[PDB]
């Protein structure tokens, strides 16, 4: 029986809500995830997923959901993610989420295709979800690098990044 | 602060907010032109709220400072979480009276079991978001090394440690970040991070403020 997504709120997620992604974890800890420039990127857009090294600074970049199909998000269900921000043109790629042992999630992916990065939120071993990368059990754990001194998300299959979605 | 109360005003006198356009962290004022606060609230611009209790609503006898100095702990490291203590300098010297009084630093460690207060602005649910306007404590005895570590296995340093409840319910949240545990009138902790908020078996973690007398005294008078 397949089991919805929630929100913070005890809601399902929803394909045309915006969430912010958030840590279980909170102060020193906590950091909501966001859209940075990568080091030493040629990218004119911003192509790196990090996370903040506090939750008491700026808020995360919000992200949408898109199923493959249907219009409910359920765990275990294939989907792609996209921050969702003003942006133009040449910086719409650069807002969907796509992966470059260690492999940093970055952004320039697309929707909705066969060469897209599809991803699952399954549910955490302890409080909250994680995100699964899904080359489409042979899918591969979403947690943190530290690169530059900042917190960047990356491939790891030990210790995932336990998260939350809140609804913006 | 999940599960605690509001504060009766100017009960907490040495809680600070730390405000950057908003609230953002607590702090504790230990000398009229120190703050201490956590680490991992450092910002290249704060301003330092003193007799606060509504931080909504300007009553009209608060203190409105400028840090002239924001000096994170040097060994800190902000993925290990060791050393989250911060020292902040008031650009001027805040009036003391029975709204705004310093706190005292410990002149030894807090034994386990130990009744402390904790207070701050921030969050007061464990699943959803429903952050106070006014000021909330939480009594909450010092948890042993031993539960403190078995609650967070390979994460506590010698310089952490857990303040709260095994069965949870009461517990600090997001946004009480930097705000002071104070145990018979002494400053024993720092709100440092946590694992969800007021769960089963995830206390608060909190900056051992008896590991670091030195370095603050000795900090205050360099600088
Ligand atoms: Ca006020």
């Amino acid at each position: 029986l397949p089991k919805p997504v929630l929100d913070t709120n005890g809601k399902k997620l929803n394909p045309n809500s915006s969430y912010r992604i958030i840590s279980t974890f909170w102060g020193a800890l906590g950091g909501d995830v966001y859209l940075g420039k990568s080091p030493n990127s040629d990218a004119p857009c911003p192509d790196g997923v990090f996370r903040y090294n506090s939750d008491v600074g700026p808020s995360g970049t919000p992200v949408r959901f898109i199923p493959l199909s249907g219009a409910n998000i359920f765990e275990d269900q294939l989907l792609n993610i996209q921050f969702n921000i003003p942006t133009v043109k040449l910086c719409v790629s650069y807002t969907i989420w796509k992966v470059g042992r260690t492999m940093l999630l970055e952004t320039g992916g697309t929707i909705g295709q066969a060469d897209s990065s599809y991803f699952k939120i399954v549910k955490s071993s302890k409080f909250g979800y994680n995100l699964l990368y899904c080359p489409l059990n042979f899918c591969a754990k979403v947690g943190v690098v530290i690169q530059n001194g900042k917190r960047r998300l990356a491939l790891v299959n030990e210790n995932p990044l336990d998260v939350l979605f809140q609804e913006v | 602060i999940v599960g605690g109360y509001t504060c009766a005003a100017n009960s907490i006198p040495y809680q600070v907010s730390l405000n950057s356009g908003s609230h953002f962290c607590g702090g504790s004022l230990i000398n009229s032109q120190w703050v201490v606060s956590a680490a991992h609230c450092y910002k290249s611009r704060i301003q330092v709220r003193l007799g606060e209790h509504n931080i909504d609503v300007l009553e009209g006898n608060e203190q409105f400072i400028n840090a002239a100095k924001i000096i994170t702990h040097p060994n800190f490291n902000g993925n290990t979480l060791d050393n989250d203590i911060m020292l902040i300098k008031l650009s001027s010297p805040a009036t003391l009276n029975s709204r705004v009084a310093t706190v005292s630093l410990p002149r030894s460690c807090a034994a386990a079991g130990t009744e402390c207060l904790i207070s701050g602005w921030g969050n007061t649910k464990s699943s959803g978001s429903s952050y106070p306007s006014l000021l909330q404590c939480l009594k909450a005895p010092v948890l042993s090394d031993s539960s403190c570590k078995s609650s967070y296995p390979g994460q506590i340093t010698g310089n952490m440690i857990c303040v709260g409840f095994l069965e949870g319910g009461k517990d600090s949240c997001q946004g009480d970040s930097g705000g002071p545990v104070v145990c018979n009138g002494q400053l024993q902790g720092i709100v440092s991070w946590g694992y969800g908020c007021a769960q089963k078996n995830k206390p608060g973690v909190y900056t051992k403020v008896c590991n670091y007398v030195n370095w603050i005294q000795q900090t205050i008078a360099a600088n």
